[PDB]
């Protein structure tokens, strides 16, 4: 059972390494800090372009 | 008094607003009275700084919009209502 | 100058309720009121098309007015770029 054991596990070890490459490059890619209000009209200029998902969230950005 | 209403509901709803202009114009009165409209400074809302006493002047001037909108609601009722 | 107050405390920045930020407010109604004008106006009579431009001069001027009024509710000391 070793020897399809790892030959099944194997893509899964790459997948999940790709992943955690993209959770770590996630917690280092940083974030603008811009005011929430030009994000606010930046998102009514997609919506009026007829684009779902411009949702706003009103967040606090830290200093 | 509330079964079906009586004959002057417009005129209540338009005296409910004169009164409501009369409270907001004693309040500021108040305020300006004890004097806490010179201490009114600022408030946070959708993220952008509005000092309260300019809040209240909309508060005001969006109340003389709502007596003048019933006044529409009367002269062009269809539209309106729909 | 009610609404002002006697001494007051001064901050920059200020939006009224009638120019309420994003053009998603009255702006975007008032563009889609000019893209309904033209159609209607090659074929709209002479008089009826001159009332539209004294109505819609109004309209205009009172945008730009509420846009002056952000402008001056600003106090810039340090906020020059902005």
């Amino acid at each position: 059972q070793l020897l399809h054991s790892q030959q099944e596990l194997i893509p899964r070890a790459a997948q999940l390494l790709l992943s955690y490459y993209m959770i770590r490059w996630g917690s280092q890619c940083l974030a603008c800090a811009v005011p929430v209000d030009l994000l606010e009209s930046n998102l009514q200029h997609l919506s009026v372009l007829e684009l779902s998902d411009s949702q706003v969230e009103k967040r606090r950005y830290t200093s | 008094e509330e079964a079906a209403g009586f004959s002057n509901t417009s005129l209540i709803l338009l005296h409910q607003l004169e009164d409501k202009m009369k409270a907001h114009s004693f309040f500021v009165d108040f305020l300006h009275q004890v004097g806490l409209f010179s201490r009114l400074s600022t408030c946070q809302t959708k993220g952008m700084l509005v000092a309260t006493r300019l809040l209240l002047s909309e508060h005001a001037e969006k109340l003389s919009a709502a007596i003048v909108l019933k006044n529409h609601h009367a002269k062009l009722p269809v539209l309106v209502n729909s | 100058s009610l609404y002002k107050n006697e001494s007051g405390i001064q901050e920059p920045e200020h939006v009224p309720w009638t120019a309420s930020s994003g053009t998603a407010g009255i702006r975007s109604v008032v563009t889609r009121q000019h893209g309904i004008i033209l159609k209607v106006y090659p074929q709209a009579d002479s008089g009826l098309r001159t009332i539209l431009i004294e109505q819609l001069a109004a309209l205009l001027n009172y945008l730009l007015d509420d846009y002056v009024t952000q402008l001056k509710s600003i106090d810039k000391l340090a906020n020059e770029e902005r």
